[PDB]
């Protein structure tokens, strides 16, 4: 498609993990590469979630 | 629920808050007001938002009323005239008032000493009053009249009543502002002022002040008002309470044996003509029938079709029009699920059909599931709807729409307090 | 044998127009000037952006104002310095004059050029 | 992408129109109105009849 | 101090003031000549959008309101549309005036006219005696042109020759 | 985004929001004025900021 | 001064966007917080401007 409306194709295969998105410029070598892939996260970053959520109450008050 | 309150939004390019829009009709600015369905009125004083009547041959009288008056506040005194635009004749004003309880505003009396042309009017609004003891910019009531509506009389005798489509609802303790505009330089009405003899006794003279709680203002421009500390209106404020029910008959009146049939047909209690019908006759094939409507009647009726005189075809009008917000971009914020929640008051022949556009109007989809109800008060009660509006993938802009409908011209809807909040899940 | 650019000039009092050549098999295309009036577009989120009109074929734009109720004009907006056409598919904000409201919605009119349908146009 | 009927307006003071769409392959057809002054033509020797101009797509003389 | 309020129907980039002096005082006077926004009850406010200092020299007098001085702030005023601003003048010297039109009176350089209607319909001419609390008359405006700029693609300046 | 339309400040012991700062340009509150470095001027009709001129 | 370069997002005719989100401290944890803008000019007609400051932190 257009360069302003061309989108990734749409998959929803359980035995795959998207690792990211290739966009390749019409008729030229360059390409822009974006990573997107599902990162995990370990109980220390939810522990840091659950404090910017505790801010985030305390600021509200 | 805090942006609910904000009620203000940039005409350019503006910041916005990312998958949240509420609209807590208050401002004008949260509102698309040029999109071809938009057709609400406001009442900034309740928060709430509804439809207004539009015109889009027997004739009908009231015979129950859905409320009845009562004239609470009154200044009777008058001892001048003064020219409603004083400022400007070659070679506005209002006057403040307020109540201690919370009352519902019906009509206006005003004292004309002298009016222009047939062609001329002269425009009545209610403003509210701000911290410093002045008028605002706000309006919560608007009304024209014209010349023939207007009586005049030289002893302040004639009193010409101002009714509003809409009620206006006077919190207790808070000041509001009539004001009074007309662009001709012929119109005059009559003021009370302090030490000046009485027109019709001229023997006496008004010893106090006419009305201790209330200010006589006149501006040039309708924005900066100069008071008049011991000058008020002649004016009364009538405040209603309405009752159970309301009753219409009209006038006694295809095929005048056979249409009996049709007209008991559509005349129902859930199609068009709700208003709960009977019906008295003659001897079958006599033009003379007599037809009569009944309703349930509540506190938003409209004083204006109330004081007003009806027609079978002026009563029994549809009613319609959409609020629609402005389209936000959810480019940073894409979502796939959307909690709409909206309060509605909704009587006998109404609804609200909430609706919302992923791509900025250019096409509109319905929520599959229904509504979770939970009462908020005696006449509104709470709809919110949580779906998955998209099952793969996300939206990338949202807007927000309510259509609002009615099956006759008494009864109509009312909405407040839209909120809706989108998630990506 | 192939006739392209077959011309007539259309007349409101005779809307049928001829074929030159007599054993016509299909007709591959064709292609007229048509004004749509009172398109409705919704203003972008860009400010000084553009708005895609909904054909790709434009080239003049007639009007471009806003009704608060039907025939009611509140504003008209005066080409060359509030807006122009550009690349015939946008209503271009650059200009330095007046534009709508972020996300409110507006009339436009214009000319294009309609590949006309059978049966339908 | 093919793009068709793609349209300007003509202006004698700038002889220069651009494309929308930016990487253009090759251009298929451009056309517009062109006015000719002064072709000589020889009148048929039938009665009444018909003249030939040098082309097919004329639509006012 | 006094005061004038005004308003534009669109957003207008204000470039420069127009204001006619009757008198001024010495050499060493100035006047601070300031645009203050107006609040929801038709008053001026605290907010300040600009500001400059006016000396003496460059304060034009005449006997007729002939003579108008041009006001230039360092940076433009943007004024919304529909939304109204009060120009604002204030010095401490005593020895300033300004000519004021006012409704049913001579004009000064045609006494056979009289000024019938308002002279500026939306706009008042206010007074303070602490430029916080403003007396308005309604009938009075202020003698006073205000100038809009529209920007051009490119600038050009030429130096003397060395 | 909210905190950016506060634009208001205590003098002494400010509650303020944590992990959020933000400048509206609307007010003098936020800024430090007093600063050897602060020579930015507001113009509070745009809610932009600037620089003044300065012979020197 | 932050090592990485801002993303770009236009909002109208003159200005434009700059977003810098970078890790300041590799290990460890900040405590005070204050924002600076340094404005500059070549000459006297042409100046920057500036507008909807906003700053946020996180402990990631």
């Amino acid at each position: 498609n257009i360069m302003r409306l061309v989108t990734p194709p749409l998959n929803t295969d359980p035995e795959n993990l998207q690792l990211g998105t290739v966009t390749v410029l019409p008729d030229s070598d360059e390409a822009v590469c974006i990573s997107f892939a599902i990162t995990r996260l370990s109980m220390e970053d939810l522990q840091k979630v659950k404090t910017r959520v505790d801010n985030l109450e305390y600021n509200q008050a | 629920v805090n942006a609910l309150d904000d009620g203000a939004m940039e005409g350019q390019n503006p910041l916005t808050l990312r998958s949240v829009f509420s609209e807590g009709f208050i401002s004008l600015d949260k509102a698309d007001i040029t999109h071809p369905d938009f057709g609400i009125v406001f009442s900034f004083e309740d928060a709430e938002a509804t439809l207004a009547y539009t015109e889009a041959h027997i004739w009908g009288r009231l015979i129950s009323a859905p409320f009845t008056e009562e004239r609470t506040i009154y200044q009777g005194q008058a001892s001048e005239t003064l020219n409603v635009n004083p400022y400007n004749i070659p070679n506005p004003l209002a006057q403040s008032f307020q109540y201690d309880e919370n009352r519902t505003i019906s009509s206006l009396g005003l004292y004309f000493a002298s009016k222009g042309d047939k062609q001329s009017n002269v425009v009545i609004q209610i403003r509210g009053m701000g911290d410093q003891g002045y008028p605002n910019k706000t309006i919560y009531a608007e009304t024209v009249m014209n010349a023939d509506d207007i009586k005049v009389s030289n002893n302040a005798s004639a009193e010409t009543r101002v009714y509003f489509d809409d009620p206006m609802m006077a919190e207790g303790g808070k000041e509001y502002a009539i004001v009074i505009i007309t662009e001709n330089s012929d119109y005059t009405m009559w003021v009370g002022t302090r030490t000046k003899p009485k027109i019709d006794k001229p023997n006496e003279v008004i010893s106090g002040n006419p009305y201790l709680q209330g200010v006589l203002f006149s501006s040039s421009n309708a924005s900066t008002w100069t008071p008049h500390q011991n000058s008020d209106l002649k004016f009364g404020i009538y405040t209603s309470k309405f009752n159970e029910t309301a009753t219409i008959e009209f006038e006694p009146i295809k095929l005048i044996l056979d249409d009996m049939a049709s007209s008991t047909t559509f005349d129902q209690l859930k199609w068009e003509p709700i208003g709960n019908y009977q019906d008295l006759d003659v001897l079958g094939l006599a033009r003379q029938v007599k037809l009569r409507a009944t309703f349930e009647s509540n506190r938003y009726i409209s004083p204006l079709m109330s004081s007003s005189d009806l027609t079978f075809t002026t009563f029994l009008t549809e009613l319609t029009g959409s609020y629609v917000g402005r389209a936000i971009d959810m480019t940073e914020a894409p979502y796939n699920t959307v909690r709409f929640s909206y309060e509605a008051f909704l009587p006998k022949g109404t609804k609200v059909v909430p609706k919302y556009s992923a791509d900025d109007g250019k096409t509109w989809k319905t929520f599959t599931k229904s509504p979770t109800t939970t009462r908020a008060n005696n006449e509104f009660t709470r709809y919110v709807i949580d779906e998955k509006v998209k099952s793969s993938g996300t939206n990338t802009k949202l807007q927000v729409r309510l259509d609002l409908s009615t099956e006759n011209s008494f009864l109509r809807p009312r909405v407040r307090r839209l909120m809706v909040t989108t998630r990506d899940e | 044998g192939t006739a392209e650019n077959e011309s007539t000039i259309f007349n409101k009092s005779n809307n049928s127009i001829s074929l030159a050549n007599s054993p016509v098999k299909e007709i591959r295309r064709v292609t007229g000037q048509v004004l749509i009036e009172k398109e409705r577009v919704t203003r972008g989120a860009q400010g000084d952006g553009q708005d895609f009109l909904s054909n790709n074929t434009a080239f003049e734009i007639v009007k471009v104002w806003t009704e608060t109720s039907p025939g009611v004009t509140t504003k008209e907006y005066k080409q060359g310095e509030d807006f122009r056409l550009t690349d015939g598919q946008t209503i271009d904000w650059s200009p330095q004059g007046q534009e709508p409201s972020g996300g409110t919605s507006y009339y436009v009119s214009y000319k294009y050029n309609k590949r006309m349908e059978a049966g339908k146009d």
